[PDB]
Parts: C-alpha cells; structure tokens; sequence
DNA sequence: TCGTAGCTGAGGCCTCACGATGGACTTTTTGAAT
DNA sequence: ACCATCGTGAGGCCTCAGCTACGACT
C-alpha cells in the first residue's frame, strides 16, 4: 500500500552526481536544492535501493531515504515556509 | 490599599475557573503550554507593537487604535484592548485568539464575551459609545461581532464584585468538579486539581497524569578542569581547549557545577535570562553555593510555611511522618532486595518487628529529639545490616563501615558512594523547592546548618532509600563500580573521572526511572513526584488539604 | 558594622584572590584590592570576570556576589548556603507579625519621608522673584505633620494623615518648577497615582518611583531579607510590601530630584509627551534620557548615614538595608533613619 | 509526547544563512550538509515554527520541517548509507 | 486467481479478499494535437511549443495512447519497446488506428482454445445471448437508479420495465445471432431513445440528444460525439487488456472484425457501455464538467475544444480508477482489474477449467 | 503480387508522404521514393526519421511498419488494425488442422533443404587436390533421400528419413573445410545439436542457426503470421514452430555458408574458442566478427524466387513467407519452394 | 534532422577560519484551555 | 587569561547550459 518517500544527498563527485541525479529522475521529483520528494510502492522502493548502493560511493558520500507514511495523509506530516508543497498525485498524464 | 484595578483578562480567566483566577491574581503562578505559547506567538507580531493613538478629541475619523491603556476609577479594573476600530465618536473593541472559532451558540464562550463586555465598558467610562465588539480569531481570519447585553454587564459586574470578594477573603477556591476544562488550565501543573480534590477528602478517583511539558534535562559539570562557554543559544563545554560537548539551551533545565570548572560570565547571564537555576558543589560535592532571581512570585505559601515553621506541633507531626516513611522504605527495600543464597533469602523477622517497633515508637515520639533518637537507632541498624545484599555481600575492598557516617571525608569505598549520592540529591531537592516558592532553608525537623539547607534535608529522608540507597546498590550490584575506580588517599576514598562519570549517569536514569504512585496510582518519574510532593505540601500548609502524604511503598 | 559593597565598573576586570585579599587586574596590569575584611557584596558588571576559587573563598565567608549588565542592568545575585540570610529572614517573619514593631517602624519611615519633604523644600523651592522663601504656615502645617505622624495610634490612622499631608506637599510641588507654572506640563495634585498617566508631572514621578522601587527591591534582596513581606504596605498580589515601605524616605531625595532636574535643566521637553484618551506616555528617547539623567543622580555622594565617609546614594542602599538588620535581631534599637 | 523532526534549507542570502544557521543549532543537531535533525516537544516546536517564519524571507527562500513520528521507533522509518544514522537521545549530559 | 477459479470451478467456498494491485501503472494520453514526446535517460518529455509541458515517470507509466497528429521521437519508442509498454494510435478524433506488437504473446493453448471457441457456433451463440443480455441488465440498473424526474418521473416507467425485461428474455431465447442483432438494436434504440430522461434532469442548452445519429461517423450532436468518443477510447483499454494476456484481440465471437474496432473486444466491451462510457457521460454532463461552449460546430459536426477533451479524459480515467464490488466475488476491485479478471476468467472458461464464463451483471 | 519492401539505411532520413507517393530525404535534399504502389513493409534503422501523416496513410494501407537499430538490431513491428492479418492468421489456423496439407508442405521443405545440401556439395566441394568431384555415390544416395521425401508416409516417419539423411550430409561436411579437416577445430557427426557445443564447428553451426531462425521470426511476424504454430514442429514450450519449419531449406544457404566463409577465410581461429567441461563457445570479439560475417551472408542478392529480381535473402524471407501466404487461403497451390 | 549520453564551464549554496566593531536589558498587562 | 556575536575569504556542494562524442543487444 502506497507510501511518500523523501530522499536527501551529498555527493562528491561530478559523475556521481550527474547519474545518481537524473536516476533520481527516475523516480521521483525535484523538491529541493538536494532533495527529491518521492512517492512509491514497495517493489520500486527495492529498485531504488539496489540502485543506489552502486551508483553512489559508500564510505565517503551520503544520502538519506525518508518513509514519510502512506501518503494519504502526508501534509499533517509535512510544512513549508519557502514555496508550497503539496504531495505527488497519481493520475494518468492527458496532456 | 488591600486590593488595586483587576486586570481584565484575570475576569476572563475567572469565569473560566475562579480557582485559576485566584492563582493567577492573587499569587501569579504563571506558566506556559502548547496554546499558551501559542497564543502568545500570534499576539506578537502583530499587536505588541503599537498603533494609532485615541484621541481625547474626536469628530471624523477612522480610529484604528493598538494596545491601548484603559483603567477605571470606578470600576476598579484597568485594561490594554488588544485593538481599537472606531469610525468618528462610535468605537469597539477588537480581540485577538489563536484557534478556530469555536463550535458554540454565538461562536464565543462565556469568557471572552466577559472580557469584551466589561472592556466596552471602560471604554464608554472614558467618553465613548462601545455597545458591542468583536473577536477576531487569528487562525481562521474571522471576525465574530459581539453584542453587549444587559445581564452580560451583570454578569462581568457580579464577577468584578466577586473577583474582590474572593481576593479580600484570602481563600483558595476550590477546584473544578472534574471538569474536562482543567487538563488544558496549563496550571494543572500547578492546581493539581485531581489530587487536591481526591487528598481534599471529596473522594474520587484521580485520573491518568497530564504529562509532562517544558521540562529540560540536568547539566553536570564534573570534569574539574572544564570550560564553559556561551555561543549564541547553544552552550559549549570545553576541555584542553577543545570542544568536548554542548547543549541545547532550551532542553537545558538545570546546571550543577562540581569542584573548579569554569564559567564565562556571558554563560551565567544567558542562564539568569532564562532564569535557568545554577549550582556550585566542591569537588567531592559539598553544595556551596547557587543563584536566586529577586525571589518568587509567591509570598502566602512563605508565609504560610514559617506559620508552620513556628508551631511545634505541626513540626513534630511532620517529623513523625517523614522519620515513618524513612522507615518502612527501609522496610520495602531490605526485605524486596535481600540477597541471600540460602535461608539468608528471607530477610530475618527478627529485624522484621525490630524497625516496626521502630515506627510504632516513631508516632509515638514525645518531642523531635526523642525522634533523633529513634532515627539514629533505627538508621544503625539499617546501615550494620546493610551489607547483606550488594553483590549478594562484601566485594573486593568493597566492606562497608556503618560506623563511619558522621565522618565527613569518607574512609570507605561505600561511604564516599553513598555521601556522593546523598548529597548530590540534595541538590535535586533544593532546586524543587526553590522552584515552588518554599524557602529550602527554613524547616522545621532539621536545622539550618551551612551546606545543607533544612527544609530540603528534612524533604529527603524519605526518598534516601528509594533514590540513593537504590543507585548505590545498582551501580554496586550490576558492576558498574569495582575497586579500581576508586582512589585511596589520607583524605580516604575518592572517585575517578569514569567512576563519577558512570556513578552520574546512574542516578540520572534513576531520576528518569517511572514508578507508580500508592495514592493516585499513576506512573510518574521521581523528578517530577518530587516537584507534586512539594506542592502537596504547599497546599498542607495553606490548610487546603488535612495532611500530607507522605508517599510511603 | 562588617563591611562595605565593591564596584567594579570594567567589562575588562580579571578579579582573583590573594589568600585574604582580591585582587582586581585590568590587562595583568593590577587595579584595585577589597582584601576582605571591610567588604560586603561583590558586584560585578558587564562580562567582568572572577576567578572560581575566589568564588569560593567569597562564598565560605557568605558574600553576596550580584551581577549587573555592562549598562549596570541588574540581572541577578549569587548567595551561599549558609545561615547569614535565614536567620535574618526568620528573624524578619516573626518581627513582621508584632505589632507595635510595624507602628514605630512605619512612623520613622513616614517622618523621614516628609521632613525630607520639607528640607527639600528649602533646598529648591523656586518661587523666587517675590518669594524665593516658601510660605511659612505651610511650614508650621508640616511639622505639625511630623507631630501628627509621631503620635500616630495606628496604621490606617498613620496611612489617612500620610495621603492629607502628601497632597498638601504636592499643592505646593508646582512651586517647585524652575520659576513658574510648567505650562505644557502641569501638575495635578488630585489625580495622584492614577494609574496611568494623566499629568507629564505625573508620568515622570511615576516612572522615577518605579526605579526607585525597583532599586530598592534588589538591594533589599542583596542582603539576607525578603522584600515582598512588608511590615507597612499589603504584602500579596505582586507588591514588593517591604521594598515599598522602604522606598518612602528616600522619594524626595531622589525621585523627586530627579525630576527636579530633569525639567528644570530642560531634558524633559513638552513634545516629548504623548496624549492617549487620559494617558501622558513617554517616548522611548525621553524614556532613555531620563534614565540617564537617573543615573546621574544615582551617582551623587551624601556622607552621613552615620558616618561621614561620603558614599553615593546606591551604597547608601545598602547601609540602610544592613542598618535595618541591625535593628532586627535586637541589635540596635529603633532603627535611626538617614534624614537630611 | 514527544516527537522527532527533520528540517533542509535552502537560502539565498548569507546574513540569512548566518542568522538560520545557528538559531537552528539552537534547536536539533547537524546531519546532512544542510539539514538537522531535531528531537522536539510541542511548545519548542511552535518556538521554532515562530523563529523561522521571520528570519527566513518567505517569497524566496524554502525550508522544510518534516515530522517522522513520535521517536520511540524512529530508525524502522530512516535509512542512511553515508555515515550511519542513530537519532537524538535524552540525557543529561554529565562531561 | 486460485479463489475465483475454485469459487466458480464449483468446488463452493467463499473467496478471501483480493490480493492488491502490485507492479501497475498509469497510462499516457498525448491528446495536444501538435506535442512533441521525447526520450531523456529514464524520464519521457513532452513539449509543446519547444517548451516541456510535462514528463512521466517511465516505471510508472503502464499504457501510451497517441491521440491525432502527435509526435514521438525513434528513440522513445524503442525505449518503450525494451520495457515493452504498449503504445497505440488513435486518430484525432480517437479512431484507432495502430499500436505496436512484440513477436507475439508467450501462451499459444490460450489462443488454442480461444479458436476453437472460435469455430464452435454454439460456444458462440451462447456467449452472445450472455454478453448481450449482461448488456441490457446493466441498462436496467442505470436506466433505474439514475433516472432524473422532479415528480412523477422520478421512477422509472414501468412499461419500459418489462419491455427491456422480455427483452433480456428473448436474448437467451434468441436462436440465432443475426435475431440476436434485431433484439440488440430494438433494445439499444429504445434505451438511447429514452436516454435523455436523465442528463441535467433533462437536455440542456444545445445538450439535446438524436438517437436516430448512432450509426452515423461524424458525430452530429454534442451527446452523440462524446458517446462515440467514449466507447472508442473505452475500446482501446479493452484492446490493451486482452492482448496483455495473451488473446488475440481481434479474433472475435459475435463482432465481427473490420478496421479500426477489434472484433473480440468489441465483443468484451458490450457489457461494460453503460457502466463505463454511459456512466462517465452522465457525470461530465451532469457535474457541469462539460456544457455548451466546449464544443466547437463543424461541417463534420460537434468536436472538442482542448479544454473539453482535457477534461473529459480526467473524469473518464476517474472512472477507471473508481472502486466497486464484485457481485460474486464481493470485494472492492477498480473497473481496471475488473478488465483483467473478466480476460482471464474466459480465458479459463475458454480451457474449460470452469463451466461457464461470469458475465458481471450488477 | 502486391509489392516489395523498402529499406532506409540512413540514421538521417526524413520521409514524408507525397499524396500517393513516400519520399526520402537527406538533409532536406532528396533521396529516394517509394510512391506506395508496390510497396511491402516500410523498415526504419536507427533513429530514422517519418511524419506521422506517412504513419497514418501507412494504416490506412495497412503496411507494416518496422523498427530497427542503426546497427539493424529489430526491435519492433507497427500494424494497422485491419483484416489483413487475421484472415492470414485464422487460414493459418484451420488449415493448420489439416493433416495432409502438413504432409505436403513439410516434404517440400524437407526435400528443399536436402537439394540444397547437395547443390552446397557441389557449389563448395573442397575435398580439392585429389577428389575435387565428391563421392558419387553419396550422391546416388542423397537424390534417393528426397526421393524418400517425397514419398513420405507420414510426419514421424519424415523426421526419421530426415535424421537418416542429415547425418548422412554432416559425415562429409568435414570435407567442406578449406582442405582438409579442421585441427583445433574438429567436427562430430554425431554430437550434433547436443545442447551446449561440444565442438567449435558445432558451436557455429548452433549460433548460426539461433539467428537464422530469429530472421525468420521476425520475418514471419512482418507479415500476418503467427511463427509459434507450426505445422511440423512442436508449438509449445517457447519453440516458434512455423519458424523452425520455415528455417530448414536455408540452413545450408545461410548458416552452413556464413560457417564456411568464417573458417576457410580465417576469421575463425583456434584461439576464439573456450572449452567447459564439454562447451566449446566462443569469445564475445570473434561472436561479433562472426556476426560481421553473418550479415555479409544476409547482404549477397540472389535473383529468382519466381522473378529475376536479385533480392538479398533477407528480402527473400518476406517474399518466401508472402508466397506462403499466397499459398494459404487457396490461391496458389502448392507454394514452390526457392531451391538453388 | 540522428537524438541522447557524457563532459566543461560557470553561479550559486553551504560552512569554516580568521579576523575585527565594542559591552542588548525600560513602569505595567497579556498570554489557552471546554 | 577581559568574552562572544559579527563579518570575509576561500573550498566545497549543486545545478545548468553547452558542448562533444558514439549507437545498449548476445
Ligand atoms: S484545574 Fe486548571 S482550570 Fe480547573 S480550577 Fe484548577 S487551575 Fe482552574
Ligand atoms: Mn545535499
Ligand atoms: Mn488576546
Ligand atoms: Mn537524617
Ligand atoms: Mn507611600
Ligand atoms: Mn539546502
Ligand atoms: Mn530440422
């Protein structure tokens, strides 16, 4: 059952940080000056992971993956001061 | 000169709760939670600072006045309208709040319907037609007009009349009747309203605690030879010129000061700006000197306490009850943590009768020196007796000498633990009671020698076994504490850097340890049933409840 | 008595102790001693700096060491654990309940206040031109009040010729301008005390008051006693009971002067004023030079509490706070009252 | 009860930076290369919400405080692979 | 699907609760007549204008339908075929006319047996007369549960009761398939002829309806362009489900296969008119989602304003994304799994693992 | 028939549609026409380039367009939702019931493969030097083996024949090699097909026929057919079993050749080779290399499927399966197989 | 018109080390909760 | 050994626009 997954990251390299960057693209959407919000299910959460042990460099950069809930009831948890957020919906994309 | 202007907002609170206004008022008390906080924040930004002025003389214009200053001469009440919107010669108050608007007939309580009544009124005292109002709810933008009726004024002029009656009676009214209002009064921190009515004799049943809000946690400085320092809001410890820790200021509550640490003045003054209380103990933790702020608010529970501090009587009851309670902790503690490993498992009856004698004596002590008496044998054969459970008896260098309290640098491992415990809760003690308004100094069993203030030291003897008693055991038993961390020396039996660290540590957790209450059967830390004690006995001696409890396991 | 207080301005003060003495150090470079024997509260300002073992030292021998801002803004004490203060406040609870003690206390506290009054009266009155000398049957009506004052048989009596003879002395507080009437700032000798401000006259003496008040509050507790528990005034509801039992006497000398000057020297100007449905509030420029104008007299020595040795009013303080104590515990009798 | 908060930022002023930055020290403890984590209660939370809607300027900067739950069991919710992540703990601190 | 295929496979028990939806996305409808869809890594673009309208989370699309003259860049394509999304189509007026087709389905036995059902003229005789009569029962439901009078006609007339009921009567006893056409056109003629009784509580401005215009290319009418819209876009989800699990769609029972409109599918979809396409017209009517301004009059007849067909596309994947419940299974299951289940279930039928097909009557 | 398919190799290429007529550009500058009349399926290499009203008017006219990489590498077809396709395809399916027909089509492919063998015997006979003429008496032999074809009884009895003869040709495939036999690369006559190659003439042959059959496939697909339901070999089990019946005459003219240009020219050698535990398989450069070669194979024209028009094979496999098509729905009878 | 994956540049976040102007404190009331 | 917030630099993230190569593939 769905959840919202936030994801933050540090990365020392331009390489890294270009593939890890648009396979971010991959999954979620651009939120923050380093930080995609991210709205998956399980099998794809697993995707994810397996990817990034093996695009990123372990001892040495970081990043954080953050289950914020089910994603129903996300803004309760959630509060922005800069530009609004409101979550990832799921609809078919008609344009 | 028995009573000045009631200020208006203690009117709105009085409806709200009498016993709440009498505190407020009366004695202040004030304190803070989620909405008080809260409230506060959407006032400031907006209403703190100020506005247009109110013209003495008005013709035609638009009055669109902030945080103005009204009192009345004949009402006896002053007043800042927390916004003024007039158009000419016909003004109204405007009130600001912090929620939504409330799902009530009119969309306003009783309250601030009070606070917009009377405050109109002093606003036509000053040559004006009001006649109405409004309260503008800050969270959902809305203005709610208020119309001023007839039996409203009456209702703000019998609780003006009631306000000073109840004021020149000097009486604490009672609490609400269980009364969902009081778990959000954010003095139910302080009105104990449950525990006032259930010790107060009108028997029910005392619900589950309000939790704990605003509390910090201790600062322990024992490395004798640390810096610290203020940047900013955070808090710096250093040590050999290295950032060796910080705290966060808020989440701070305490600051205890061991031997010769340092402090940079700065430190102490962000301390008193946030009246955060500050300790000096000696190295082996003599408690030396703290702080105090121009004293507290409260005077009647001071004046009550040395009413108290000057009947024998009261005195001699009060003793009685602590020394009784000392006692049958002593009770609880031998017999639950005796270790034997065989026919030495039950501890032996004979004791048994011999402490229980001990407390019937107790009540039955003519006069306190009598009682000294009995508290000294009593303790001696506690202490002798002690032994037979640490580690299941005497470790390695780890004997006990019972002789050797009375004896200021201790000879023995123990003794230098169990001085180390009972003096640094004394610590924990003073703060409570400074914190509640009560003199720690002035008692009235013990007596007030340097070091060691009275009234707290009386305050203790009860919790000796439950807290002191208990770490020395833990830390003795679970391995914590071994021969080698001690130093030996002609001074006798010190601590090393990890045995004070570890040894602080324990009774830390110790505080933060949740037992449950044998009256009001809740879990509650001992921190804070140190803080509910003290106010229990505040109300004991403003004769609202017939006597103290004093929490015996 | 024991001892004298210690100031020390510096924000650059490195203070320590020579075994009985300390030492005040301004860049290593050495500055000034207290050495213990005649000192009493350590004050410190702004950032100054004190050794830790002179810390202690102070606190085995029971001083009150107190903080104040760099401004001088007070902003807390320090007190050891000992039995100096109790047995004072002990000895201050019982007092408090006797009687006559409170009769005999107040009415040397109420004289001392007027005939302040009247020696301020001759040591300012401004009507000159015609009358550089004060009508002298006001003179023979006030000390009559003195009289009236030590005959006094109880406390509301003593309180009902306290209120007639303060708005007898304020009839004549016009006078005390610097020539005439302070049109643009007139006083009212009725709407005394209101609360807020209705008279510039008015705000300026209430705020020299609060200060006042506010002084004593922190001296008071700089010694062992407790100033909300007044002997006087009505102690619950926030009063400071025994601060303002104190804080008669010295009205005149003090907030009344401060005034004094401050709108005879032409500090307090009438767009200063702000007018709000029958309130004169300050501006905050106002506010601030008028607070310096405090200080200033703050800082001027008198010499005689009983002794000459010339101290400003603030250790003066002090004196008479450690004065009451001597007169409490049965120490010295009745307590003498610094007049001038 | 007590609650854990995750806060990023992102501002485009240095005096803003200055002000934020140890304000927030104020508040959590460093985590990320501009986010803290923060072991709260309700009052300091809505002291924080105050402080942070007047030192940032809102048109144009953008923070983010995210609420991940009561902080018993905050890690089965927190996935680290730089260094690893424990959160705050209470105790008085005793060096 | 062990529950169903014991539960109908006669050996009675009470199937548990769906087994959720794993591994499923949604679909890319490209309706902006001059877009332009390009491939970036694992992201897909589309722009418009030389400016990037939007993209789609490749993983997370399921479906792609390109609606009129729409561009698709080689290279999205091929990225669509190595994660073999099917991709179809559709003229601009949503004919449609191609997709795309990977070295066919891995099952053959399915496709087996779907011929030989194909060339047993009873198997399909029968599963006619069931298709079509689950067709008309729907239109009971409908007809009665969202008929719209203000009083009077707020129930449904009677008369038309037992009229559709002796239709549905006929149906199973209809000999033939060609009788079996006659009772489908009588039946669909007096359902449309009475189909206005509802919409708005009745025609609105310009909303008027001629049910004489079905079987008519260019949609002369506002109704008749958004019905015909709605059942041939409903056809290519129809056509997506089927192939996907290994049908042919095309090889058909009763419809039979000429351009544009998939016989089997044709066929599948019968049933599902009025809970779908019906369905949605109603609601876009009735919710004011559509109304007389949002349709543009042409020689060929009454056609969408981008607007429009914004919009009706919303509500329609709306629909899809609607829950119901299950008459004989009872659990809550979107329209879209329904479409997989009812494929699957024949395609079991068509093994002959369970005795006759469910035909999701409500 | 109908028309023939059009290639354009150009990762460049922009076709649009002129009314009735398909044209190719460059770079705006003009290529090529297809005009639509005797057009066969459009394929498209590598990011080639065509307007979807091209698209479009292609559905209409029911054509399959197809995709491949630039390196032409399919990836895909396109159909148009016509009856083209399913007619073929249920004719497919019916008379893929039909016994007989089964029987007929089968021993012609048979009997095309075993000619074909001996026709390469004859066309690539290297037992040079002595024997530059075969034995003829395996010829006598083969000649009788189509015989025994076309006599055929029934399908197991083909199949056996059909083993019988295959061995019988791969005895003397070792006198194919460019002299003499292959040391270091040996042939079995025996291990043949076993699964993983256990000689590297096996492993060839094997590779050779995997992508063989995967052209077929993907032929087969182009037109409407369905290459899983064959009519000789076994559907099931993810064998294409219409691919696999259609393969059999081109083996020899395609991978039997691609085999015999790889190792007598030198492009296979000892060292490309890996053996494990009975597998010989090849390196990933001499797979590629190979795969080179293998499209040259594709890449040389022969002229007379029915017509002098010099197809390369690859256009030979849509033609041979259109005229299968031609075959099915009764209108040519018999489909004559291409033989060489 | 290959179209995209990958790499250079340039700006802007983000933080720290190391530096330098000088040394906050204002009468009182208000401030939630059901 | 007057302290502690305040202000500059210089490096290191972070992203984008703009370029250049090559062709996933069994
Ligand atoms: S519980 Fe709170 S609201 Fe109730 S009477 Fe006590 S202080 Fe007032
Ligand atoms: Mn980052
Ligand atoms: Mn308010
Ligand atoms: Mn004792
Ligand atoms: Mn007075
Ligand atoms: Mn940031
Ligand atoms: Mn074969």
């Amino acid at each position: 059952m769905e959840h919202l997954y936030i994801v933050s990251y540090d990365i020392r390299n331009q390489r890294r940080w270009r593939r890890l960057f648009k396979t971010m693209h991959g999954f979620g959407c651009w939120l923050q000056l380093s930080v995609f919000q991210c709205r998956l299910d399980r099998i794809r959460i697993i995707k994810m992971e397996a990817a990034i042990n093996e695009i990123v460099n372990h001892a040495e950069d970081h990043v954080l993956i953050l289950d914020l809930g089910p994603a129903e009831n996300v803004k309760p948890k959630v509060s922005s001061i800069g530009k609004t957020f409101d979550p990832i919906l799921r609809q078919a994309v008609i344009v | 000169g028995s009573i000045p202007l009631i200020p208006v907002r203690m009117l709105n609170e009085h409806v709200y709760c009498p016993r709440l206004a009498y505190l407020m008022w009366v004695q202040g008390e004030f304190s803070h939670n989620e909405f008080t906080v809260d409230g506060v924040i959407r006032h400031r930004r907006v209403d703190a600072g100020g506005g247009v002025l109110p013209s003495e003389t008005q013709e035609d214009s638009r009055i669109h006045a902030r945080s103005v200053s009204l009192s009345s001469e004949r009402l006896g009440i002053t007043a800042k309208i927390d916004l003024v919107e007039g158009e000419g010669a016909y003004v109204s108050p405007v009130d600001y709040k912090r929620g939504k608007r409330p799902h009530v007939a009119g969309g306003a309580y009783e309250p601030e319907r009070v606070q917009l009544c009377a405050q109109g009124l002093l606003l036509r005292e000053h040559g004006f037609a009001s006649d109405g109002g409004a309260l503008y709810f800050v969270a959902s933008r809305e203005r709610v007009p208020v119309a001023f009726d007839d039996e409203l004024i009456g209702r703000t002029l019998a609780a003006i009349d009631e306000m000073g009656r109840t004021a020149l009676s000097g009486t604490m009214p009672p609490p609400l009747e269980d009364s969902p209002k009081c778990p959000r009064c954010s003095l139910v921190g302080i009105c104990l309203p449950d525990e006032v009515r259930f010790l107060s004799h009108l028997s029910v049943e005392p619900r589950p605690i309000i939790p704990a809000d605003g509390r910090g946690l201790p600062l322990y400085v024992q490395s004798p030879k640390a810096y610290v320092r203020k940047d900013g809001d955070c808090l710096v410890i250093e040590e050999e010129r290295v950032r060796v820790a910080e705290a966060r200021l808020g989440e701070t509550s305490q600051v205890a000061l061991f031997g010769n640490a340092t402090l940079t003045t700065a430190a102490l003054h962000e301390c008193l700006r946030r009246e955060i209380p500050v300790t000096w103990l000696s190295y082996g933790g003599w408690f030396m000197g703290h702080t105090v702020s121009t004293g507290h608010r409260n005077v009647e529970t001071r004046t009550y306490q040395y009413q108290r501090s000057f009947d024998p009587e009261t005195c001699l009851n009060l003793a009685r009850r602590w020394i009784v309670a000392k006692i049958a902790n002593c009770r609880t503690l031998l017999r639950r943590n005796w270790r034997g490993e065989g026919d030495e498992a039950k501890a032996p009856p004979g004791l048994l009768m011999s402490l229980q004698d001990d407390m019937r004596h107790a009540m039955r002590a003519p006069s306190l020196e009598v009682l000294l008496g009995i508290e000294g044998a009593s303790a001696g054969r506690y202490f002798q007796h002690f032994s037979r459970m640490l580690r299941g008896g005497d470790g390695e260098g780890m004997g006990f000498d019972f002789t050797t309290r009375n004896r200021r640098p201790p000879k023995d491992p123990v003794n230098a633990l169990l001085s180390f415990a009972y003096a640094m809760l004394t610590r924990e003690w003073t703060v409570a009671l400074a914190a509640v308004g009560l003199d720690p100094y002035r008692g009235f069993y013990h007596q007030p020698r340097f070091g060691r203030p009275a009234l707290a030291l009386d305050m203790m003897e009860p919790f000796r076994p439950l807290i002191a008693d208990s770490t020395v055991l833990m830390a003795i038993n679970n391995g914590e504490i071994r021969t080698g961390d001690f130093v030996r020396s002609a001074g006798g039996c010190n601590l090393t850097d990890s045995a004070r660290k570890r040894f602080i540590a324990g009774f830390e957790r110790r505080m933060e340890q949740e037992v449950t209450h044998p009256i009001f059967k809740y879990t509650i830390s001992y921190r804070r049933l140190l803080e509910v004690q003290a106010r229990l006995l505040t109300r004991y001696l403003s004769g609202e409840i017939p006597a103290y409890p004093n929490f015996v396991t | 008595g024991r001892g004298l207080p210690l100031y020390v301005q510096s924000p650059k003060a490195y203070v320590r102790k020579d075994g009985d003495c300390l030492v005040i150090e301004e860049e290593r470079v050495r500055v000034a001693e207290a050495r213990l024997g005649e000192t009493s509260q350590v004050a410190l300002f702004g950032n100054a700096t004190l050794t830790t073992a002179a810390l202690h030292e102070c606190l085995r021998r029971e001083i009150p060491v107190t903080w104040l801002s760099y401004g001088g803004w007070f902003m807390g004490h320090t007190v050891s654990t000992g039995h100096r203060n109790v047995e004072t406040r002990t000895y201050q609870y019982q007092r408090s309940f006797d009687p006559e003690t409170c009769l005999n206390l107040a009415r040397r506290w109420i004289v001392a206040k007027i005939a302040n009054c009247r020696t301020l009266l001759r040591r300012n009155w401004r009507g000159e031109g015609d009358e550089a000398k004060a009508p002298p049957g006001l003179l023979m009506s006030l000390q009559d009040d003195m009289r009236h004052a030590m005959r006094a048989p109880s406390l509301e009596v003593l309180l009902g010729i306290e209120g007639a003879s303060a708005g007898r002395y304020f009839q004549h507080f016009s006078r005390m301008l610097r020539g005439g009437d302070g049109e643009g700032m007139g006083f009212d000798f009725t709407t005394r005390n209101r609360r807020p401000p209705k008279d510039p006259v008015n705000a300026l003496l209430s705020f020299a008051y609060a200060m006042l008040t506010r002084e004593w509050t922190v001296a008071l507790a700089a010694v062992g006693l407790d100033p909300y528990r007044g002997f006087y005034h009505q102690p619950r509801f926030g009063r400071p009971a025994l601060a303002l039992d104190m804080m008669e006497p010295f009205r005149p000398l003090i907030a009344d002067s401060t005034v004094l000057m401050a709108i005879n020297n032409g500090e307090i100007r009438t767009g200063d004023f702000v007018r709000s449905a029958g309130g004169c509030n300050l501006t905050d420029s106002a506010r601030k030079r008028f607070i310096a104008g405090f200080e200033r007299r703050m800082e001027q020595e008198v010499t005689h509490p009983i002794f000459k040795y010339t101290i400003s009013y603030r250790r003066l303080l002090e004196v008479q706070a450690r004065l009451l104590t001597r007169y409490l515990s049965g120490e010295i009798p009745a307590y003498p009252n610094f007049v001038t």
